[PDB]
């Protein structure tokens, strides 16, 4: 019951980029939040957004996101050169089998 | 008869002492022929109640 996710996206420095994470009624349905995570190349990873509306400390304000029923999406306003990393969308499932299910993963390219 | 009358001497006559009953020979169990498993784990697990 893995979550669907587009392979990768490209963008240019200075303007907004957007990514999406889509699932089904069993995983994202019935009012289940989606969280996001990072993957720096060869570095211990870090959180981006939890609860789909809140935001932790130590993260730039240029990140935002929201969900539309079956799908969810996030936007970065003004991507920079340090955004070269891997992004993960994580949700839960109806049963205890899928307490933690992650997506395949998406990557961004500057310029 | 001696046990029923609780004595060692039985007088002339006809007495009732016990009851004869035929015992069953084998057991026959019949149930419907269904195979679907009840989804107990669907309700007994569940993330939120
Ligand atoms: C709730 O989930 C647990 C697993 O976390 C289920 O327990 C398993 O049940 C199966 C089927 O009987 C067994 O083969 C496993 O060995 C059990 N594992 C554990 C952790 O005991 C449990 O059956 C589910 N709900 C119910 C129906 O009680």
């Amino acid at each position: 019951s893995v979550l669907t996710q587009p392979p990768s996206v490209s963008g240019a420095p200075g303007q907004r980029v957007t990514i999406s994470c889509t699932g089904s009624s069993s995983n994202i349905g019935a009012g289940f939040d989606v969280h996001w995570y990072q993957q720096l190349p060869g570095t211990a990873p870090k959180l981006l957004i939890y609860g789909n509306n809140n935001r932790p400390s130590g993260v730039p304000d240029r990140f935002s996101g929201s969900k539309s029923a079956t799908s969810a999406s996030l936007a970065i306003t003004g991507l920079q050169a340090e955004d070269e990393a891997d992004y993960y969308c994580q949700s839960s499932d109806s049963s205890l089998s899928g307490l933690y299910v992650f997506g395949t993963g998406t990557n961004v390219i500057v310029l | 008869t001696k046990c029923t009358l609780k004595s060692f001497t039985v007088e002339k006559g006809i007495y009732q002492t016990s009851n004869f009953r035929v015992q069953p020979t084998e057991s026959i169990v019949r149930f419907p022929n269904i195979t679907n498993l009840c989804p107990f784990g669907e309700v007994f697990n569940a993330t939120r109640f």
